[PDB]
């Protein structure tokens, strides 16, 4: 198995696992909520044109990402 | 235009990008680094002088003595490289140091001295790096590697949440100095900063601020932002500071700005700065959770209501309005942006002023003791602010002031109060998301310790080991006539330095297989050893490849297996910094133009700029051509415009090392198959006729020359004489250095033995009268063809299954490959015999030995030694040595047998040296080394007068040829100014000392030049005594031995089923069959395939570059079979110069422009002679041959442009359908032969301690039948097979000789019993007080 | 010798599930008997050189 | 403390010297004697240690007073030991080698794994010896009662 | 023969570390024998008995008390417990994982003319592995008379 | 000097031909010869025991 | 034949600039330096397993 084919299986498991773990965080189909779920701000219509199912607004999600940057 | 050597065979070169930097001297790291060690630096900062200026002057007790340093000198070596490799002694130079001891008197500590003591003491011998960057240590060639250790400085790391199960990552900050205390910060799981000084217990990290005399309001002044409240109930607003969900809405001007509930948005803070708000009125509940920022009392009585660091109450707020207070300050703690950490670590901190702050620090350092007010404070202030405990070096402050983004690139060697809080402000910012963490594997944190820096540190530790003697010798007695020689032993500094080069894991054997194996070995950067990590604590941490490896270390070339990523390989243009970091050249981009001033950037300064790629198209003016240029800043690589970029790569070769810059079409291989191909190229064995790569990278010439195995012309000139062992170059008048003799002799290295027991041999490629330049190759080393790296052979390959004989990975090999001897390799083994001194007598080296019956003994000379030239076989006696013994207690049935024939006991035994099993070779050297007390024998003297007639002749041949250059150099003078021309060759040449000239400088030069011939005759008189000294002198042998006779075989191994051929692309396999030449596939030309390969290895292991090389091998041997066919008919040069110029000018816009119109006619047929095999193709690494340029080059031949021809079966003659790829892959022969791996043993020697069979192929060993082979035997029912593999075949001493008698009896029944591993186990438990015994049935 | 794997740094991810905890709990019982009882005296060492 | 107990039994304070000068002689003896007697795994006699210790003290001094190295035959000149009672001094080993000595990095193999026993019986010589026992028994089957029996008991 | 003193080349030797530990115990026991023969003060005999007890601990298990004492090599010594216990110990490394006569190795090649039940053994390896078998079958057919 | 090995059992040893070495032992006794022939012969083990 | 794709990292992350090339064409210097993180992690985990 030449020691660089098991490397190939490990690397393809790495890429596929990471890319599936990202694509599960795209929340493709959802409901049109029109209001953010931590602020009640009107989420603009171009943003729902981008992502169907954004329960968070742009900058409250930005705050969520900045809080999740470290952990906890 | 080309060199004259380069006109012999021009490698046709694709690779359209132009070359800005030459590939530099690859061995600059070793040679330039040991330059810095053994060199007198007058401002002593580098190497040995820096070590001496560190340790000297030496004070005694109370300063009544002083040992002071004047200078040092390296002596001349007692032996050269060749003599040290022969006798086996370190190629070292005697280090003698000029010293000076000054004595002092009463009332004159440095005033009136009493006595000086000037002497030159010998303190140890240090090993010298020879001309190829290597060392000779015990005769063996060692290479001292560089180390990738972690730098001093300040390191911000994280814990990645793996510390706690709560999830929270805990950022921490270590400040590592050169020597001193590892001041470390970290976060609590609940956001509280801590300190510990030498990995001791934690203290809350305001303690280190209080011990630096910072109070609480000063600490909050440092680490926070201050919005101020006032009255009624107004808070002045910073317009940006509100970002966090609207708690209270706004109360400014009364009307509206935005209301409660929702988020503070980018809309709102825009509207508050346009409507120009500065102050807001806030409720009393808004100031409930805020924390007071300075002290506050009541100003009637001065009574403390609320000092800082305290949770503000609302009754407490109205306490200040009734105190008349206007200003109320507070701390800005947004939970996302500027979190409260310095506040809440004061909320835990039990200490409040510096006297009790040093208490906690002294009780963290030294517990138990009562901290006195001076004893605690004098410990702390000396810990980070004193030069004799806290040393931060030049590179330590360089990494410090660059990490916190200062520009104070040099400074103190200690910390300061602002230097420490700059760490805590950065670690807070890392917790607050301002900037990123640092990485373990950044190449801005991992510095390089090299040879000259590691031998210095083994000389400074030895200069403290001798310092303890002379500090205490100089303060005992204080005698005069006391010299600086009787104090300074040569032992503790020689044992500190011949430990390092001798046995330290960064002082490894030099892999000497081919010139790539050594040139990769000196440019190796291993992260192991002292100072760096070992394989234990390595991770998963530093085995990865980090984006700061670009240009500095090869991402591809690391050894796979146990330490992958732990040992690296230095990249091609990679250079070391002044400070020790790896810096790589980038050409400066101006406004829009790539300039030419190359700048070397270490990985700290790479992430600051915007660096383009070398595969970006460039105009004739230096301009970028397309607007969006693919570049790469800090970690990403996005599209930047052509103005904003700062730097460009020099060439596309600059990401790889020199091992991986030789893999053609490395773009098309995977990163691991290139990692696998770069590994196997350094294990290639040099073949008989060295053979160029048809598909090279163009690097092959540079690696061949820069590895020292070639013989490179130091000056130009014409060859006065060529020989198989020497080349004499008559230097031109241009570069002759007018006090010289005229010619220099290149003494070639003949069939000498490598480290890896291969053959090193130089073949002079030049001919007689052929003009050479400086630099040009005259003799190729092992594995070099015409100054080009030649690691294997060009093999007419095919890609098809062929009957399972190349099934999994295997290789089917023609009989023509074996017949043409393309993979036959010489292997020079040394085989020694030692006459030691046993107790009942010494061992003789006679030829008259016991019972072995004078057939093998006719190969022996008079003195029991074989003749040079003898063709031995296995078990043949090389050196006859006999050893005395007793009569050895002859058994019954020997007392009857030796009374019948009457032949006595031989009384001596026959411990002689014989050839080991299987090897058949030719004896090519015998060297006899004798102790001085032992006289000699006949062979030891016959080698001696042969040596002495050789060592006296070559100095005469030095002299008679240096004269024969001088008597033409002096003849050049006698043409002008007092000319003796016709009477020159008539007057005898000894009276050219007496020849008359017009008395100019020329006749004074004639009385200089011929007077230097008088120096040539006395230097010959002096050097002939020197090789009369060492040749005749007795050996300084190891004590106990008399005669070491070192026979030197030479095997000439040939390829067989079992040897491991490989490609350069990670395509390795094992020859499974030597198929006969009529059974190989052929095309319709009758040309058989030399090697059939399995194509199934190609789609999965995605190295497509072996298919592209194979198609470029078909094109290269396509050109060569028309240049051969034209010379076959003796075609005129109008046919040749119009085909070869067409062949040398193909493909899109290649940088190589070779014009054969300006070529001499005897150079073209010389160029066509070296192309009649095939035109070599340079495919530069990420630059070379596109797929269309192969097919166009294939169409210059009349070969099919798909690469595949229609092959017919060799045996049955009907074709394979669906045509087959053929071409010329460069197949290697790896150093895994079946002659060195086959091993078998019936019954050999056993081990003494436990009675198991010995270990290893050399010790005639057995196979280890471990745990996993026993469970897989219990998984069958093989009970009897496993009982004999632990009783009979391993250790039971009775049961194993009752088996060998039973097999010779013809009875396969064991009577096994109980093993000898278990009685040894039984006595070792019963050697404790444990009565473990065997019961009875 | 519990053994709770006292080593230098933050340990890995797999090597708590690979590294094993033998033998629960009686060695840990007598070690708790020790470790809750050497929290009182300060002068305990066994070295003949120091003593 | 053994010599310190023996120094007290022979100490005479009527001489009036201090005791720290008398017992320093015995501790200079008794420490260095037990270093001589009981420190190496192979016991060297006490004077023979002083032969090496004088040689360690002299050859260190002639390492710099002569040049590069001192030869063994040069040490026949300096000390008046005539080149053979100086040579067996340097033949003697020094607490020699452990046999848990790491070779290493092979199988974590130690130096006990590669020392071979020569005093065993190799099964080719033993079955040669065993077949010689029976080949004598058949040649002694070609002899009569008396002559075979004397040849079995001579 | 379980703590041997094998004479190596050139006058050099090689011992096991149990020789050093038994030498320490014999030294301390002889000295304690004299110190109880001599009616010494009790503190030095206390120190001698404690030293001899420590030497017995270092002999039986060099490191369960602390610390594992090193000789002229900077690794700890192998004691009797360390000669039964451990990865390299006799229980692991010598009671199952042990070298074996009538064995050999070489590289593998394909040779697909074979059937499923045959391997291709080389001829030098089959000459070496099957030596006593060859001797018995060679003298049984009597083409040699002596096993020599 | 190389062991030749039937290509079908290369997937049972996980043994390829990039240079693996197979150790070969000899069963001496008739009991171990018959254990070899009756259990350990490569035709007696053609089903994976998993 | 098709594109190579998004290449991983030893951090588990994915390098967002993918490899739009393949092995019948070449890889330029940037994509080849990108590929070595995943390939080196794969070979290290193989030789550690
Ligand atoms: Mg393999
Ligand atoms: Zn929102």
């Amino acid at each position: 198995s030449d020691e660089a084919d098991e490397a190939y299986s490990v690397t393809e498991q790495l890429t596929m696992t990471g890319i599936n773990r990202i694509r599960q965080k795209i929340n493709a189909h959802g409901i049109p909520v029109y209001l953010c779920e931590a602020c009640g701000n009107p989420i603009p219509e171009a943003r729902r044109k981008i992502f169907p199912g954004v329960t968070l607004c742009v900058e409250c999600q930005a705050y969520q990402e900045r809080q999740r940057k470290h952990y906890a | 235009v080309y060199s004259y050597t380069e006109k012999k065979r021009i490698r046709k070169d694709f690779g359209k990008r132009p070359q800005v930097l030459d590939v530099p001297y690859l061995l600059s790291i070793q040679l330039d680094s040991f330059q810095k060690f053994i060199e007198q630096d007058p401002e002593g900062q580098y190497g040995l002088e820096a070590a001496f200026r560190s340790v000297f002057p030496i004070q005694s007790y109370s300063g009544n003595s002083e040992l002071q340093y004047v200078s040092y000198r390296l002596g001349e070596p007692v032996f050269d490289v060749q003599e040290c490799q022969i006798r086996g002694v370190t190629y070292s130079a005697p280090l003698r140091v000029k010293l000076r001891l000054v004595i002092y008197e009463r009332e004159a500590p440095e005033g009136t001295v009493k006595d000086i003591k000037e002497q030159e003491v010998y303190m140890g011998e240090i090993p010298l790096m020879t001309d190829n960057g290597t060392f000779v240590i015990n005769g063996t060639e060692r290479v001292i590697v560089s180390q990738l250790h972690r730098s001093p400085g300040v390191f911000f790391d994280s814990d990645k949440g793996k510390t706690h199960s709560s999830g929270k990552v805990l950022y921490n900050a270590r400040i590592i100095p050169y020597r001193g205390s590892w001041l470390d910060f970290e976060f609590d799981p609940k956001d509280n900063l801590f300190v510990r000084i030498d990995r001791r217990r934690k203290l809350p990290a305001t303690i280190i601020l209080r011990a630096l005399n910072y109070t609480t309001e000063q600490i909050l002044d440092l680490f926070f932002e201050k919005v101020i409240f006032e009255i009624k109930l107004q808070m002045e607003l910073v317009p940006e500071r509100l970002r966090g969900t609207a708690s209270f809405d706004i109360e400014a001007n009364g009307k509206v700005y935005v209301e409660k509930g929702r988020r503070i948005t980018a809309r709102h803070i825009r509207q508050l700065e346009k409507d120009d708000v500065k102050l807001i009125e806030v409720p009393v509940e808004y100031i409930a959770g805020k924390v007071v920022a300075k002290d506050y009392i009541d100003e009637s009585t001065g009574e403390l209501i609320c000092a800082a660091n305290m949770e503000l109450s609302l009754d407490l707020l109205a306490k200040l309005s009734q105190s008349g207070h206007k200003r109320i300050e507070t701390l800005f703690t947004n939970d996302l942006d500027h979190g409260p950490y310095i506040s809440e670590t004061l909320r835990v901190d039990p200490t409040n002023d510096r006297l009790s702050a040093l208490v906690e620090i002294y009780r963290m350092m030294r517990p138990g003791e009562p901290p006195t007010r001076e004893a605690a404070e004098s410990l702390f202030e000396n810990l980070f602010f004193s030069e004799d405990r806290y040393d931060l070096s030049a590179v330590g402050r360089m990494k410090f002031n660059r990490s916190l983004l200062r520009e104070e690139i040099e400074g103190s060697g200690i910390l300061s109060k602002d230097d420490i809080i700059d760490v805590m402000k950065k670690l807070i910012d890392i917790r607050n998301g301002k900037g990123e963490v640092d990485d373990i594997d950044h190449l801005g944190n991992r510095r390089i310790r090299s040879v000259g820096e590691m031998a210095e540190n083994q000389f400074r530790v030895g200069l403290v080991r001798v310092e303890r003697a002379v500090k205490e010798r100089l303060s005992l007695g204080d005698l005069d006539t006391l010299m600086p020689q009787d104090m300074i032993n040569a032992k503790p500094i020689s044992a500190a330095v011949k430990e390092f080069f001798g046995s330290s894991q960064l002082s490894q054997f030099m892999d000497q297989n081919n010139p790539l194996s050594e040139i990769t070995h000196k440019r190796r950067i291993s992260a192991l050893g002292p100072g760096g990590l070992t394989r234990e604590r390595a991770g998963f941490e530093v085995r990865d490849v980090h984006p700061t490896h670009y240009g500095r270390v090869c991402p591809i070339e690391t050894p796979e297996g146990p330490n992958i990523g732990l040992i690296n390989s230095l990249s091609v243009y990679a250079q070391t910094n002044e400070y020790g970091f790896l810096e790589t050249p980038y050409r400066k981009v101006t406004d829009g133009v790539v300039t030419d001033e190359i700048h070397y950037l270490s990985a700290i300064e790479e992430g600051n700029y915007v660096i383009a790629q070398a595969n970006s198209n460039l105009d004739e003016e230096g301009h970028f051509v397309e607007d969006l240029v693919t570049c790469r800043s800090k970690g990403e690589s996005s599209l930047f415009s052509r103005d904003q970029v700062d730097y460009m790569d020099v060439s596309t070769q600059q990401v790889v090392s020199v091992g991986a810059s030789l893999i053609p079409f490395l773009e098309h291989d995977d990163a691991n198959r290139a990692l696998m191909g770069a590994n196997m190229q350094r294990q290639a064995v040099p073949t008989l006729r060295a053979d160029k790569p048809l598909v090279g990278t163009g690097m092959e010439r540079a690696v061949a020359v820069d590895s020292g195995v070639t013989a490179v012309a130091k000056r130009g000139g014409v060859v006065q004489y060529v020989d198989a062992s020497r080349i004499v170059i008559k230097v031109n008048e241009d570069e002759m250095y007018p006090g010289e003799a005229g010619i220099d002799i290149y003494n070639l290295t003949k069939y000498t033995r490598s480290n890896q027991n291969t053959c090193i041999n130089q073949m002079p490629c030049v001919s007689l009268g052929e003009p050479v330049e400086r630099g040009d190759v005259l003799a190729d080393g092992p594995s070099t063809d015409l100054g080009e790296l030649a690691l294997g052979q060009n093999m007419r390959v095919a890609f098809m299954p062929w009957n399972g004989y190349n099934f999994e990975d295997s290789i089917l090999v023609s009989e023509r490959v074996v017949q043409e001897d393309r993979f036959t390799t010489i292997h020079i083994q040394e085989l020694a015999c030692v006459s030691r001194d046993t107790k009942l007598g010494p061992e003789e080296i006679t030829a008259d030995i016991p019972n072995v019956g004078e057939a093998a003994l006719s190969k022996l000379d008079e003195s029991g030694i074989v003749y040079i030239g003898a063709e031995v076989t296995g078990g043949d006696i090389l050196v006859g040595k006999v050893t005395p013994k007793g009569e050895t207690q002859l058994t019954p049935e020997e007392k009857l047998l030796r009374a019948i024939f009457g032949e006595k006991a031989s009384d001596v035994k026959d411990s002689s040296l014989r050839v080991p099993n299987g090897v058949s070779g030719t004896v090519i050297d015998v060297q006899v080394f004798t102790r001085d007390g032992v006289e000699k024998d006949k062979r030891a003297l016959e080698i001696e007068e042969m040596q002495l007639k050789q060592a006296k002749k070559d100095l005469s041949e030095e002299l008679q040829i240096l004269e024969a250059g001088l008597f033409s150099r002096i003849r050049a003078v006698l043409v002008a100014g007092g000319v003796e021309a016709e009477k020159l060759d008539k007057l005898p040449r000894d009276r050219w000392l007496e020849l008359g000239l017009t008395d100019e400088e020329k006749q004074n030069q004639l009385e200089q030049l011929a007077e230097q011939y008088d120096e040539l005759k006395h230097e010959f008189e002096k050097k002939l005594e020197a090789k009369r000294r060492k040749i005749t002198q007795g050996d300084d042998l190891a004590p106990g031995v008399l005669k070491i006779v070192k026979v030197y075989l030479a095997v000439k191994r040939r390829i067989q089923p079992g040897d491991k051929m490989a490609g350069r692309h990670g395509n390795k396999g094992v020859i499974s069959k030597i198929n006969p030449i009529e059974d190989m596939p052929y095309d319709e030309n009758g040309t058989p395939v030399d090697i059939v390969l399995n194509p199934l290895g190609v789609p999965s292991r995605m190295n497509i570059g072996q298919i592209l090389e194979t198609h470029l091998g078909m094109a290269a041997k396509g050109i060569g079979d028309k240049i051969n066919a034209m010379l076959k008919q003796q075609q005129e040069v109008a046919k040749l110069r119009e085909f070869i110029q067409r062949a040398y000018d193909l493909g899109a816009d290649v940088r190589q422009k070779v014009d054969l119109s300006t070529f001499s006619d005897e150079e073209v047929m010389r160029l066509a002679e070296n192309l009649r095999k095939g035109m070599p193709i340079a495919t530069p690494v990420f630059d070379g041959a596109k797929e269309a340029e192969i097919k166009e080059l294939l169409k210059l031949g009349d070969l099919p442009t798909s690469g595949q021809i229609r092959l017919y079966d060799g045996r049955t003659g009907e074709q394979f359908e669906r045509p087959v790829t053929v071409g010329y892959m460069y197949m290697l022969k790896l150093n895994h032969l079946v002659d060195d791996k086959m091993h078998a043993r019936s019954t050999g020697s056993y081990s003494l301690v436990t009675q198991q069979p010995l270990g290893g192929k050399a010790q005639f060993g057995g196979q280890r039948f471990g745990e996993m082979e026993v469970w897989a035997l219990e998984a069958y029912g093989a009970a009897y097979t496993l009982q004999e593999m632990l009783t009979v075949k391993s250790d039971d001493v009775n049961g194993r000789t009752k088996m060998y008698k039973n097999i010779v009896d013809g009875n396969h029944q064991m009577e096994p019993g109980m093993p000898e591993s278990f009685n040894v186990l039984l006595k070792e438990i019963r050697s404790l007080g444990i009565n473990i015994e065997l019961e009875d049935e | 010798d519990m053994g709770i794997q006292v080593m230098e740094e933050a340990p890995d991810a797999d090597d708590l599930m690979l590294a094993e905890n033998t033998a629960d709990e009686d060695a840990a019982e007598a070690a708790a008997q020790v470790l809750s009882s050497v929290e009182s005296e300060i002068g305990r060492t066994t070295d003949p050189v120091r003593m | 403390n053994i010599g310190l107990m023996k120094a007290v039994d022979k100490f005479e304070y009527r001489r009036g010297y201090k005791f720290s000068t008398y017992a320093t002689w015995w501790i200079r003896q008794a420490i260095t004697r037990s270093i001589a007697d009981q420190a190496r795994t192979i016991r060297i006699p006490v004077h023979m240690i002083e032969t090496i210790n004088k040689l360690n003290r002299i050859s260190r001094q002639m390492l710099q007073e002569m040049g590069r190295e001192p030869t063994p035959e040069e040490l026949a000149e300096r000390m008046l030991m005539p080149e053979d009672k100086i040579r067996k001094v340097l033949k003697i080993a020094k607490e020699p080698i452990s046999m848990e000595t790491p070779i290493g990095d092979d199988e974590d193999s130690h130096l006990g794994d590669f020392i071979e026993d020569t005093t065993l019986e190799l099964p080719l010589d033993s079955a040669t010896t065993e077949s010689l026992r029976a080949a004598t028994h058949d040649v002694l089957a070609g002899l009569t009662a008396r002559e075979a029996k004397v040849l079995r008991m001579r | 023969d379980l703590r041997p003193l094998v004479p190596l080349d050139g006058g050099r030797f090689a011992t096991s570390d149990l020789n050093d530990l038994y030498r320490r115990v014999i030294n301390r026991n002889n000295r304690l024998k004299r110190l109880l023969d001599l009616a010494a003060p009790d503190i030095i005999v206390r120190n001698e008995k404690r030293m001899l007890q420590e030497a017995v601990d270092a002999l039986l298990d060099n490191g369960r008390r602390g610390r594992a004492i090193t000789g002229s090599n900077k690794r700890p010594l192998k004691s009797l417990a360390d000669m039964i216990k451990g990865k390299q110990g006799r229980f692991r490394q010598n009671l199952l994982g042990k070298r074996v006569d009538y064995s050999g190795r070489s590289v593998i090649t394909v040779g697909p003319y074979l059937r499923l039940h045959q391997c291709g053994l080389p001829k030098k390896m089959a000459l070496e592995l099957f030596k006593p078998f060859i001797y018995g079958k060679l003298e049984l057919r009597g083409l040699a008379t002596t096993i020599k | 000097k190389a062991i030749q090995l039937h290509p079908l059992v290369c997937a049972a040893y996980n043994a390829d031909f990039d240079g693996d070495q197979m150790a070969v032992h000899v069963p001496l006794t008739l009991e171990a010869q018959l254990e070899a022939r009756a259990l350990m012969m490569s035709t007696n083990n053609i089903l994976s025991p998993a | 034949a098709g594109m190579r794709g998004l290449m991983a990292k030893p951090d588990g992350s994915i390098i967002e600039t993918p490899i739009t090339a393949n092995f019948r064409e070449g890889l330029n210097v940037l994509q080849y330096f990108i590929s070595t993180h995943g390939a080196r992690k794969g070979l290290a985990d193989t030789a550690l397993k």
